[PDB]
């Protein structure tokens, strides 16, 4: 042990397209690591490019296909799982 | 270039409520 790390979060993201839904894009983000430290959720959309980032350490992008607003970005973060839930 | 970005309100629940797709 010199320069490994457990406390890194490691998130695998699952994308899903649906068609005729209240949301037509579904993205799983959830944490499954050793350990992981997470410390606080400050996800945000820049219309810029059209992406939807969770926190600095990886960003959702949105298909250009899909026009996607702060109001229809629906984020969810269930702790029981550590699974963040991306609906839109 | 259009450099509007705006946060998201991220809410901490246990699941998802009815008329959501969970998993």
């Amino acid at each position: 042990p010199h320069e490994q790390q457990e406390d890194v979060p490691e998130y695998e993201v699952k994308m899903k397209r649906f068609k005729g839904a209240a949301y037509k894009l579904r993205i799983l983000i959830e944490n499954k690591a050793p350990n992981s430290k997470p410390d606080r959720f400050s996800p945000s959309y820049n219309f810029a490019e059209n992406i939807l980032y969770i926190n600095g350490k990886l960003s959702i992008p949105l298909p250009r296909d899909i026009v996607v607003n702060a109001a229809d970005i629906k984020i969810f973060h269930i702790r029981k799982e550590r699974t963040l839930y991306i609906y839109i | 270039g259009p450099h509007m970005s705006v946060q998201i309100p991220v809410v901490e629940v246990d699941e998802l409520p009815e008329g959501y797709d969970r998993s």
